[PDB]
């Protein structure tokens, strides 16, 4: 048996046949990657080290997510087929869905009352 | 009909007590889980009052 | 403390947890005992259950098939 | 209402003539003694109105938002003197002069007998706000919140202006009293979908109902915190109190009016509370939080059903107490770390102990733990929506559940957890914060002793 | 990034904890973590690298198919029940400056120590980012090891958060 | 923060590709955007799509709670991964099977509840009797109306 | 159990219906059949406040118990015999509800054994 | 697998300086510098006294003087009346049962 | 300040580490820890009660104190 | 309550029940390659003992270092906030 991954379950690192192969290329990624780590790694601590430092440390990565997470999102937003049909779906659908499902469920109780078969012997709170 | 009734509420009354204190209008902090155990314990022998009446 | 700890080794004990154990144990023994002498009842059933297939049918009101 | 008014303009005197160092200490103490008065408001009777002279009364729906309105007055003063410190003299006064002139037009925008002096008072609002956001705001998108907030209420509250003059040359009055004896039926007719729609519109944008509702968050991360405070505790309020009053005149053409409105508030109120739960910025949290709240308002106005009037009017008072305290707490962050990121400040309670109880509160409040007014006005609009239709209780109770998480989420991610460790600058809570919080909170839960003066004419 | 070894390692000692996990006695322990080393041993002298990487995966496919699906953590170890559990009660240091000085009168000699110790650690700033700005390579850190104190009277650059940082029970 | 430090429009050419990359402090090679349908993610990275319980907990992490680092880039969807929420680690069985296995289970417990609704379990007796006619009264009938006579007999 | 077999495995129309039953008269095969007798009355049910599955044809033992026990408190081992006489007559009017099935059982034979009989002819 | 010449130098470096931190976290002698069976049942006999005979005192004066005063506020399950019994208020006597048969 | 007990008394011999050492031998294996694990088998920790005794256990005074408050009430019975 | 001797005592204490060490020639300077003639799969199961002993886990990054008994009680100490 397999490991069959999901989107909500990964495949383990250990069975993971890439991990095993590695190339002189991959190495050469792996070092490159570390370096940036350290690099801001460094960044971070001469400022948390600083005794003088009393405040906030600004992260430009924190800043970007939480710009990225709204304001950049119109500005890159482009009308097609993608964004019409989606936005047509889960925009009016749902008001429509439930427009009939009252709007049935109401007219149904209305009839009722009407010709006096809906029961409604102790109901004087509304 | 009197005593039933007033052991019934004083259980509840009691076991707010210790919450109120906390206020700081009489504040023991130097052994206030002893004083919530107390409590707890008063109010058992005073609803067993009313729970013996209606056993009886 | 008055009990201090050991290095494998059987932990060190004090008398007054030993035979509080022991007295809640019989008395548990005790009262199973004795609550079984009198409410065995309670255990096996109050009332005896009786067999239908032993009813006749002059009690029960069944009548003889040539009727 | 003179004796509002009139010690409400002499706030600005005394605020202009003050010592330089005495004019916080002054227009405080003073405002909290109109705020006092305002009590007086409290004599209503079972089948009148107070009705003061030809031009202002109050009701049991005015009377409390009057009396959440001077009160806020005095927390806004309290919460603002700190950012404001460094702005020069003139300016500071300047600022207090338009929070006195907002106090003003509000008791009278609540008070109006007529329903033309009620337009004008409820758009003499926008221009103070409007100051206070653009003037006062701290970042480059303060002036495109304040044009948003402009344009989507004037684009609905110009059309009100055209109906409400339609409607006195036909009646011949817009005076309230006058409209509960003279209201006539609205036949159907294309004609009367439009007059609805412009007596409706222009408050459904200050609710706001959901579809309108997009200036809100723009003009809450943008505004002063003075600004925020009004804004969601008052000045929504405004729509709701414009359309408590002019559905009476719009019946019984709201029986299917109402259908398109009800659908985007109740499937509104669900898509804004699962928004709560992935929104990165605090103050935006609190904004959408308003929207899904406000959706219900709506719900119970137009279901036009005395137990709906009572809850809408009890959920006004609620929502206002604890949006505004929740602004003021997430404030009190912002004025250390300088910024309105949620997940930048964590595990705060090991640091601020006392004001983390603040934050539990304020959230316990937001879910409406029972018997806190916010879970008394919520529990009327859904017993009363439940009759309008049964089905209506799976979108309510799907609402509780997604409110309760959001609220909650917003407490364990800044409360809870593990304190940021290069964040080094969050000192002890002042005196100033602490009664802030707690002049928000114990009026609240007061209010829960007796809930009858806050849940309007109907009761 | 690890390398052969380093897998084969934490392999052994991953299937060995997973193990007792199953055998939960001490004697029926034993026996089998006596079978398992000795399959470790069948190739420790293995010397085609295609061949002992076969090896390696083939383990990893039979721990991923015998692992416990609950195994044993040591209650302070990530996952485990104590993880985390005394996080709320660990204060940093800088709190204590914004002490009321009532309170800081409570202790005047832990104070004055503290002193000292804030002292040392501005007196020190200095010549820490001097010796990592002269042993740093042109380009920047390639890696986030630090280097020790060269001279006599130096700490070891960045030394405060490690030194003063909270007690693993600070309460 | 400058402009030129925060996100902006889908990378076009390879020159921008590369300065998004450093901008956002990853590797060329590493760095891919989104696609560029209408949905406005820009010149976001999409990074895997992994829980952040799935990092390494012994690693000093800068931010040790949510296991990132000061400067890395975060994750589009980050507060969704955090540890409170969605968990995305590898599973000892796998999910599909997971499913089936869950989902056979509650299939099958609800059809034998449904055989055992129609099939049910009683003991061999009649029903229970009442005197004074099924106590009619006592049930809340109206006395004024007569009850249809119920009679028990010996047995 | 077995009961329950013949039912669900076996021959169902022979088989005692436990919604329906009893589907004969009561006076088949029963020659001047007696009615049931109840001792307690309905004002002495009413004012004891027995609960409405109670007042049955056992609430006169039931009744008995129940003051025994008030007026022996706080003696609550004491009306032993006084609930045992209860329980005694509940067991009884559960036998006779256990006839009623054996007699349904046998007149449900009776009668499919005789259809044959003129099936057959 | 080991550590380096100047992993080893550099912790212990850090480990003497963290042993020297960590013995400063002990209080000295003076610190904190502080701002300046009969006994069982006492203690007892006063918590009895305010936290159940006082509040017994203001529940029953607040049941009989303003609760009990109002209709319907405190609604007593009537009690139970057995064959055989003695009503106090009228004095009637409620009859015993119809003689039982045999069992 | 603490004391260890010596570390030699740790020996496998008449514990079951001894029949793991025998059932190791036939396959040409041993044991290197098995003194690590000798005191979980020794000492107080040497015989514990199966599952049947730790249930029993208090049955012999409970059935003694029984079998006197019977025989009491039998005798009483007869007064 | 641990001490700095109490941690060496109990760690030498452990790897004198190892019977592939000579209980004479340990000392806490020994190197478990160099001196004792142990290998890297040994190294796994004393470190694994290590855990069983004082009851928390030394992660394998940090496990792989620990090559001497001085070492090791040096890892535990600086762990457990031992001064003393
Ligand atoms: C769209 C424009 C709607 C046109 C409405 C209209 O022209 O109605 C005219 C009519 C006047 O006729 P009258 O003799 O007074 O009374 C009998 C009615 N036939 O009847 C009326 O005058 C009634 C109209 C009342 C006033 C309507 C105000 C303008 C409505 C247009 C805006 C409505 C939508 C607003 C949306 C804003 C949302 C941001
Ligand atoms: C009307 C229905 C209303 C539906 C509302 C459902 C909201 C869905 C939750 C949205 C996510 C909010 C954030 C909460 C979250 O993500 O936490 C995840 C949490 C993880 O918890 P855990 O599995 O223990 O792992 C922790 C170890 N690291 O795990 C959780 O806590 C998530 C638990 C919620 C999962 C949904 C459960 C719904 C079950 C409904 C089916 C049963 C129907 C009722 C019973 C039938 C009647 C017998
Ligand atoms: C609406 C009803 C209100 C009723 C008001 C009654 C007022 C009575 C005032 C009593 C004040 C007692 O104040 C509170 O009592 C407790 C117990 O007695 C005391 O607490 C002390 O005694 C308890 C005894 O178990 C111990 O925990 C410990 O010795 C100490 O904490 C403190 O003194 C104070 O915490
Ligand atoms: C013909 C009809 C005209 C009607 C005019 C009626 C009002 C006339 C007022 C004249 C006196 C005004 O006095 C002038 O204003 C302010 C307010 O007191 C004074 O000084 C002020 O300084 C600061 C703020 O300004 C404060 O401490 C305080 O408000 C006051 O002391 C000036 O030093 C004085 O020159
Ligand atoms: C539904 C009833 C109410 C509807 C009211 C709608 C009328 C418009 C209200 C806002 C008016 C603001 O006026 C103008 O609007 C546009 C977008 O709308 C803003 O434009 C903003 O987004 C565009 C692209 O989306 C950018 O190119 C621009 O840099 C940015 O400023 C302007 O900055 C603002 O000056
Ligand atoms: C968020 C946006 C919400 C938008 C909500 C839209 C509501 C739509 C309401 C539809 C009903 C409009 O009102 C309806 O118009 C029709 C004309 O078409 C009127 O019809 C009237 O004139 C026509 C002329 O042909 C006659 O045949 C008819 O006998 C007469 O009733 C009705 O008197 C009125 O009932
Ligand atoms: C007292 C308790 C009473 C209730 C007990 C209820 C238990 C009922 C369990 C029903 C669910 C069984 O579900 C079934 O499991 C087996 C076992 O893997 C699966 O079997 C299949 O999957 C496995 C694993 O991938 C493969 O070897 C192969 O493809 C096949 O055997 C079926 O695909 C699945 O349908
Ligand atoms: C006879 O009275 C049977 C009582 C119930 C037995 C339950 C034991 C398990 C399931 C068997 C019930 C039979 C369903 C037809």
């Amino acid at each position: 048996p397999k490991y069959e991954a999901s989107r909500l379950s990964s495949l383990p690192t250990t069975l993971d046949p890439a991990e095993y192969d590695i190339s002189s290329e991959t190495r050469k990624a792996q070092a490159e990657r570390l370096a940036i780590r350290s690099r801001l790694k460094r960044e971070y601590q001469l400022q948390y080290y600083d005794p003088s430092r009393r405040g906030v440390i600004e992260d430009p990565a924190l800043v970007r997510w939480t710009y990225a997470r709204s304001a950049n999102i119109y500005p890159n937003f482009r009308p097609n087929t993608k964004t019409s049909l989606l936005g047509a779906l889960f925009g009016i659908g749902p008001l429509v869905f439930w427009y009939y499902v009252f709007k049935t469920d109401r007219d149904r109780k209305e009839k009722l009352i009407q010709e006096g078969k809906l029961d409604r012997t102790f109901n004087i709170s509304y | 009909m009197n005593m039933f009734s007033s052991l019934s509420l004083v259980t509840l009354l009691l076991l707010t007590m210790p919450i109120m204190m906390m206020s700081f209008n009489t504040y023991k902090p130097s052994n206030y889980p002893l004083y919530v155990k107390t409590a707890i314990s008063y109010a058992f022998i005073t609803s067993m009052i009313p729970t013996m009446m209606f056993i009886h | 403390a008055h009990i201090e700890p050991r290095y494998r080794q059987f932990p060190q004990l004090t008398r007054s947890q030993v035979i509080q154990a022991e007295f809640f144990s019989a008395t548990m023994w005790f009262w199973i005992l004795w609550r079984f002498w009198h409410d065995s009842d309670a255990v096996l059933g109050h009332f005896p259950y009786p067999d239908p297939s032993q009813w006749t049918d002059e009690e029960l009101g069944i009548p003889p098939d040539d009727e | 209402m003179l004796k509002y008014i009139i010690p409400t303009i002499m706030l600005m005197p005394l605020t202009w003539l003050s010592k330089n160092n005495m004019i916080w200490v002054n227009s405080t103490a003073h405002s909290l003694l109109i705020s006092f008065t305002s009590l007086l408001l409290m004599n209503q009777f079972g089948d009148n109105s107070l009705n003061f002279s030809l031009l202002f009364f109050s009701d049991s729906l005015s009377t409390p938002l009057l009396i959440l309105t001077m009160w806020l007055l005095p927390l806004m003063l309290m919460a603002s003197q700190h950012h404001l410190s460094k702005e020069n003299l003139t300016r500071k006064k300047l600022f207090i002069t338009m929070l006195i002139s907002l106090q003003l037009f509000l008791i009278m925008t609540f008070t109006a007998m007529e329903l033309i002096l009620f337009y004008i008072l409820f758009e003499a609002t926008l221009v103070p706000t409007l100051i206070i956001i653009t003037r006062w705001g701290n970042q480059t998108e303060r002036l495109n919140a304040g044009l948003y907030f402009l344009f989507y209420t004037l684009a609905g509250s110009l059309p009100l202006l055209v109906a409400l003059i339609y409607i006195q040359n036909t009646v011949g009055s817009l005076n309230f009293l006058m409209l509960q004896y003279w209201v006539q039926p609205v036949h159907n007719s294309w004609s009367n979908v439009f007059m609805w729609l412009a007596c409706m519109m222009a408050f459904m944008v200050k609710m706001p109902l959901y579809g309108l509702h997009l200036w809100l968050p723009k003009a809450h991360v943008e505004a002063p915190i003075a600004g925020s405070m009004v804004l969601a505790a008052v000045l929504l309020k405004l729509g709701g109190y414009g359309m408590l009053r002019i559905t009476l005149i719009l019946n019984p053409m709201t029986d299917f009016m109402a259908y398109p409105f009800i659908m985007l508030s109740l499937w509104g109120m669900i898509m804004t509370s699962s928004i709560c739960l992935r929104q990165t910025d605090l103050k935006s949290l609190i904004a959408y939080s308003s929207v899904s709240h406000m959706a219900l308002v709506i719900v119970a106005i137009l279901i036009q059903t005395p137990w709906s009037y009572m809850g809408a009017t009890a959920l006004m008072i609620a929502h206002g107490l604890t949006s505004s305290m929740l602004f003021c707490l997430a404030n009190s962050n912002y004025e250390r770390i300088h910024s309105r990121t949620m997940i930048l400040a964590r595990g705060l309670q090991t640091l601020l102990p006392l004001m983390a109880t603040w934050w539990l509160l304020a959230s316990l409040t937001n879910l409406a733990l029972p018997p806190t007014i916010n879970l008394i006005g919520e529990l009327f609009v859904v017993m009363s929506t439940f009759s309008w239709s049964n089905i209506t209780i799976i979108l309510m109770g799907v609402n509780m559940v997604i409110t309760a998480l959001y609220s909650l989420y917003m407490l364990i991610m800044t409360q809870r957890g593990k304190y940021t460790y290069h964040i080094n600058n969050i000192s002890p809570s002042f005196t100033r914060e602490n009664a802030l919080m707690s002049l928000h909170i114990l009026p609240l839960l007061l209010l829960t002793l007796n809930p009858k003066i806050i849940l309007g004419p109907l009761y | 990034y690890l390398t052969h070894q380093q897998k084969v390692l934490r392999l052994y000692k991953r299937a060995l904890r997973h193990l007792e996990s199953w055998c939960i006695h001490r004697d029926k322990y034993r026996y089998f973590a006596c079978l398992l080393r000795a399959r470790f041993d069948e190739h420790k002298n293995e010397k085609d690298m295609v061949k002992a990487t076969q090896l390696l995966r083939e383990a990893e496919e039979e721990f991923w198919h015998g692992q416990h699906p609950q195994p044993y953590i040591f209650p302070e170890s990530p996952g485990g029940t104590s993880y985390e559990r005394y996080e709320c009660y660990k204060v940093p240091e800088w709190c204590l400056d914004d002490w009321h000085p009532s309170e800081k009168a409570m202790y005047p000699d832990y104070f004055a120590k503290r002193e000292q110790w804030k002292k040392l650690r501005r007196e020190s700033w200095e010549r820490e980012v001097k010796q990592l700005q002269e042993e740093t390579p042109v380009g920047g850190p390639r890696t986030e090891a630090l280097p020790p104190a060269r001279k006599q009277g130096d700490l070891p650059p960045l030394w405060w958060h490690i030194v003063t940082r909270p007690r693993e029970r600070p309460m | 923060i400058t402009k030129d430090m925060l996100p902006g429009p889908y990378p076009k050419t390879p020159e921008e590709r590369a300065a998004a990359a450093k901008k956002y402090n990853m590797r060329v090679e590493d760095y891919e955007p989104y696609p560029d349908d209408g949905t406005g993610y820009g010149d976001y990275p999409k990074l895997p799509d992994r829980s952040q319980q799935e990092r390494d907990p012994w690693y000093d992490w800068d931010h040790p709670d949510l296991r990132l680092n000061w400067g890395e880039p975060m994750h589009w969807d980050l507060d969704m991964y955090i540890r409170n929420r969605v968990d995305t680690s590898p599973t000892p069985v796998n999910w599909n099977l997971m499913c089936k296995h869950l989902f056979g289970f509650v299939a099958f417990m609800l059809f034998m509840f449904w055989v055992g609704e129609t099939y049910p379990a009683y003991q061999p007796v009649g029903p229970k009797q009442y005197p004074y006619n099924n106590l009619y009264l006592e049930r809340g009938g109206d006395p004024n109306k007569e009850p249809e006579p119920v009679v028990h007999y010996e047995i | 159990g077995a009961h329950l077999a013949r039912r669900y495995l076996g021959d169902a129309s022979v088989e005692p219906d436990p919604l329906r039953m009893p589907t004969f008269p009561p006076d088949y095969g029963f020659p001047e059949r007696k009615e049931r007798e109840m001792v307690a009355t309905q004002q002495e049910m009413n004012d004891a406040q027995l609960v409405l599955q109670q007042r049955d044809y056992c609430a006169h033992y039931l009744i008995r118990f129940l003051k025994c026990k008030r007026d022996s408190f706080p003696n609550f081992l004491a009306c032993k015999h006084e609930r045992h006489d209860w329980d005694y007559c509940e067991h009884l009017d559960y036998v006779k509800r256990m006839k009623e099935f054996e007699r349904e059982r046998r007149l449900l034979q009776r009668k499919k054994r005789r259809e044959q009989r003129e099936a057959d002819m | 697998s080991g550590y380096t010449p100047e992993e080893k130098l550099r912790l212990q470096q850090l480990r003497e300086l963290r042993r020297r931190w960590l013995k400063d976290q002990e209080l000295s002698p003076r610190e904190p510098v502080l701002p300046p069976v009969i006994y069982k049942t006492y203690r007892h006999s006063i918590f009895a006294f305010t936290h159940v005979l006082i509040p017994v005192w203001i529940i029953h004066y607040y049941l009989k003087y303003h609760v009990t005063t109002k209709p319907y506020t405190i609604v007593e399950k009537k009690p139970r009346i057995f064959p055989g019994d003695t009503i106090l208020e009228t004095g009637e006597v409620i009859p015993p049962m119809k003689e039982f048969p045999d069992q | 300040k603490m004391e260890l007990p010596d570390y030699k008394q740790w020996k496998i011999e008449g514990t079951p580490l001894e029949t793991v050492q025998e059932k190791l031998a036939a396959r040409g294996l041993r044991d290197p820890w098995g003194r690590n694990e000798a005191w979980r088998y020794m000492g107080g920790f040497a015989n514990n009660v199966s599952f049947v005794g730790a249930l029993l256990k208090g049955f012999k005074w409970g059935f003694a104190a029984f079998v006197v408050a019977i025989g009491a009430e039998y005798y009483l019975e007869s007064q | 309550p641990l001490t700095l001797e109490g941690i060496k005592d109990r760690v030498l204490y452990v790897l004198k029940l190892y019977d592939k060490i000579d209980p004479e020639k340990l000392s806490v300077n020994s190197h478990f390659m160099k001196d004792l003639g142990l290998d890297s799969l040994d190294q796994v199961e004393i470190i694994m003992a290590m855990e069983d002993e004082f009851g928390f886990e030394i992660p394998d990054i940090d496990a792989e270092k620990l090559m001497c008994p001085q070492e090791i009680v040096d890892y535990i100490a600086d762990k457990k906030d031992v001064y003393e």
